[PDB]
């Protein structure tokens, strides 16, 4: 589970995201596009060019969620219940593939703050995400 | 593996930037934080107790240095991956006995190494191309287990 | 796959005993029971409400026989299942966008259904081969994924 | 998340494997150091040849874990906390192979229970051996 730590380490770094959270969001769906060519087949009615304008709105979304989970560290299930619901019930999502997002949130992460990814914040961030992706998956 | 003669380029000029002593510490040093239970191979090593334990362990950079060695000469030998890594698979399975698993989990956290150190540098086409060569290395370390 | 003649006839002489009808039809309805999200590419087959319903329809009987009559035509290139299933994996990627991990959830679920079937004659030996079989043929269908 | 009929199937089932649980255990491990060679690396001071006392003394200890939670089906995570933790601290699984298990398992309980594995049985059995996997790996 998170620790205090872990808890502290995630709202310093995603405090740090602030306002490029939407930014990266969509950067981190690229390169999952790019890298797991697999997860493509979720996004069939999509444009997924270079800047793709849906791309970006979707890229929003997630980072919305995300800073949404930090926002209620204390209270994960109950934040994202609706998200939950939605994944499990129509999306049907395959619970492999929250793994390869996480990673690929981990790498425009890690590729934007520098400074703030030290090693305990990597860690902190990894168990961070594997519990989003575990409430996400949680009603399958 | 499948690598365009473009993605071959990439992978080839980034690595031409890398200090595989510095990135090879950096790499065993987080996978040892990030997964601690990764930590079992090296009770040898000492005190892993803490980040700054394990990030500064001298057994751990050394060990490091080593692991990215053995991976910087896979890199000149993309063509034959498996052949290249035979041996040390061999080791890895009948003296070592460290489950396949490890080394994806490697893989992925040099990933985000070397993502920490070129940021904007590494595209994410230039990740692409990274994911197929730590897959490869993964497959051939795995080759030969038994 | 890397099948060894020993485990080649072991696969070759229980397929000779399987009836594809009933096995395919199984393994593609405990599929829609077992891994619920599965069926999100079938809401066109009706009602898959329970595990009774999913068994009982027709459409999905009649899915698994087609399934596995091209799983069973692929046993006859198991030295190339690759190209076996080229046209087929363009096809799951192309047009029907299925996630190549439903293939390793079918295959393991085949897996269940012969073991469910045979009992006694589905060896730890003979499961070993199969599960070189499953693991073979859904890798060749992700192939031509892009 | 196990619903009531879920626990119902799983009591059930178990029930029937009775006796032999102890031998369903050594058959599941046999089948998973076969089909998947890698899940050995965890064992190199076993004999894992066939018949092997070791395989069949960890086969009966793997079983009557099982039996304990399908009893505990309510509090698994109480019931195993000893187990949670010996993984977690002193073992050392990576978790990918607790899903190799739990099919090994799956398979063992097909070949030797035909009337009692129906659909919804392997459904339930399924989500059990994952909620085990879960409970097993939650230290980590
Ligand atoms: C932990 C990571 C994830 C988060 C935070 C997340 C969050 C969301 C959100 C906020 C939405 C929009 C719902 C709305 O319209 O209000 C969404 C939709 C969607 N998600 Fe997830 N998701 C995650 C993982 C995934 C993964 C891994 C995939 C597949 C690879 C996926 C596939 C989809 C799809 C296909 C949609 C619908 C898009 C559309 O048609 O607009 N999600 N997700
Ligand atoms: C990119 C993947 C890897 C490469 C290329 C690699 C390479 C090497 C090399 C060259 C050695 C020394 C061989 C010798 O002693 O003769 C070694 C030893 C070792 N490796 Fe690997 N390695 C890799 C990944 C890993 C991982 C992920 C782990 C565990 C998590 C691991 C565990 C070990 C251990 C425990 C030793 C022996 C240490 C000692 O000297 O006591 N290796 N590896
Ligand atoms: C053993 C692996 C599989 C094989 C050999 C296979 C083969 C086939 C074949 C031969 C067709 C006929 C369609 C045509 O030729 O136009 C088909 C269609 C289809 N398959 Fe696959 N399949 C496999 C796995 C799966 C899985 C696991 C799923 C989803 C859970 C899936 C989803 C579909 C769908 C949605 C169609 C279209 C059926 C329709 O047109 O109503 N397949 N498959
Ligand atoms: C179905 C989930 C599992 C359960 C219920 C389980 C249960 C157990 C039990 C009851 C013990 C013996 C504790 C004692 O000696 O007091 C044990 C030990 C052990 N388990 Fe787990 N186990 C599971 C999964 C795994 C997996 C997947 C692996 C590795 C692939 C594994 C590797 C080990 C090892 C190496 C030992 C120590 C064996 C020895 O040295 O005697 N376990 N487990």
């Amino acid at each position: 589970v998170l620790s205090p730590a872990d808890k502290t380490n995630v709202k310093a770094a995603w405090g740090k995201v602030g306002a490029h959270a939407g930014e990266y969001g969509a950067e981190a769906l690229e390169r999952m596009f790019l890298s797991f060519p697999t997860t493509k087949t979720y996004f069939p009615h999509f444009d997924l060019s270079h800047g793709s304008a849906q791309v970006k709105g979707h890229g929003k979304k997630v980072a919305d969620a995300l800073t949404n989970a930090v926002a209620h560290v204390d209270d994960m299930p109950n934040a994202l219940s609706a998200l939950s619901d939605l994944h499990a019930h129509k999306l049907r999502v395959d619970p492999v593939n929250f793994k390869l997002l996480s990673h690929c949130l981990l790498v425009t992460l890690a590729a934007h703050l520098p400074a703030e990814f030290t090693p305990a914040v990597h860690a902190s961030l990894d168990k961070f995400l594997a519990s989003v992706s575990t409430v996400l998956t949680s009603k399958y | 593996v499948h690598l365009t003669p473009e993605e071959k380029s990439a992978v080839t000029a980034l690595w031409g930037k890398v200090n595989v002593d510095e990135v090879g510490g950096e790499a065993l040093g987080r996978l040892l934080v990030v997964y601690p239970w990764t930590q079992r191979f090296f009770e040898s090593f000492g005190d892993l107790s803490t980040p700054d334990a394990v990030m500064g362990n001298p057994k751990v950079k050394a060990h490091g240095k080593k692991v990215l060695g053995a991976f910087s000469d896979g890199l000149a030998h993309l063509d034959n991956l498996k052949g290249t890594f035979a041996t040390l698979s061999e080791l890895h399975c009948d003296k070592l006995h460290v489950d396949p698993e490890n080394f994806r989990l490697l893989g992925n956290v040099l990933v985000c190494v070397l993502a920490h150190h070129f940021g904007k540098e590494f595209t994410p086409p230039v990740q692409a191309a990274y994911q197929k060569v730590v897959a490869g290395v993964a497959n051939a370390l795995a080759h030969k287990y038994h």
